[PDB]
């Protein structure tokens, strides 16, 4: 009654950054990420990739 | 228009709530099978059991708060009460503690010290059903409270309450 | 030594049976799972393909 949405919202999704550094040892990933109106996002589930 | 499309409700025994109210055909009549001088008929007596459904709606139907509701109270809506089965004892507990730690051996009101000693069985449940209704007593709860006007006034909370999925809380949900 | 082969993977689930939950937060929270106790739900005979 009080715990569950009926209308679109997004889960497991991927971002990838428009702007990268690439050198000899450094690699800066650059993400613009945003998180979306009326929704908290828990940090322990949030995770890069190779 | 005019003629009243009748209602009823049909219920399920899982939940507690009412099915659905349709404009049913599961009772509606042969058309024009009637008679052009004896089809007055029809438009008056045919709506008869539509002005004595309206007498049926208020007759035992005990009327609610939400002409729709959600979950149930327990009162009067027949919850039974069957009276605690009161019976003393088979064998007598004290007659049999002071010979069979002196001497002697049973297998059996009983023989020695026959006595009246009761203690309270309450047969009935603590607290009665808030999930839904006893299986039977549809007639003395749903009966089609009808509206003969198909929709009337501003879209809200109008004479509504007739599709399963319409909920108080919600206007419009899946 | 270097010869030109690449990685092949692969996952084993023996032992183990499938599961999802009849819920919309997708949780196994008791007998009158989310979606099921839901408004839609229980009312009326529809047709399944899966």
């Amino acid at each position: 009654h009080d715990v569950t949405t009926d209308r679109s919202q997004r889960l497991t999704l991927r971002f990838i950054p428009v702007d990268r550094e690439d050198t000899a040892y450094s690699y800066k990933a650059r993400f613009t990420l945003a998180v979306g109106d009326n929704r908290v996002l828990d940090m322990a589930s949030t995770y890069f990739d190779i | 228009k005019e003629i009243p499309t009748p209602y009823m409700w049909s219920y399920q025994p899982q939940m507690g709530l009412a099915a659905g109210a349709a404009q049913d055909y599961s009772t509606r009549i042969n058309y024009m099978s009637a008679g052009p001088h004896m089809i007055s008929r029809v438009n008056g007596i045919r709506a008869h059991r539509n002005r004595i459904l309206l007498e049926q709606a208020a007759i035992t139907t005990t009327p609610r708060n939400n002409l729709n509701p959600r979950s149930w109270p327990a009162a009067l809506v027949y919850q039974e009460s069957p009276a605690p089965t009161t019976v003393v004892l088979p064998r007598d507990a004290q007659a049999e503690v002071q010979m069979t730690n002196s001497g002697a051996q049973l297998a059996g009101r009983p023989s020695f010290t026959p006595r009246q000693a009761i203690l309270t069985l309450q047969t009935s449940s603590s607290e009665p059903r808030s999930g839904g209704i006893g299986t039977l007593q549809f007639i003395e709860e749903f009966v089609p409270s009808v509206y003969f006007n198909p929709f009337s006034g501003p879209p809200g909370h109008y004479p509504d309450q007739f599709i399963p999925n319409f909920d108080a809380v919600k206007d419009s949900a899946d | 030594t270097a010869v030109d082969s690449i990685t092949q993977k692969k996952f084993l689930c023996d032992r183990t049976l499938w599961r999802i939950p009849f819920s919309s937060n997708f949780m196994s929270m008791g007998a009158l799972t989310d979606l099921g106790q839901n408004l839609l739900y229980a009312n009326s005979a529809h047709a399944l393909d899966m």
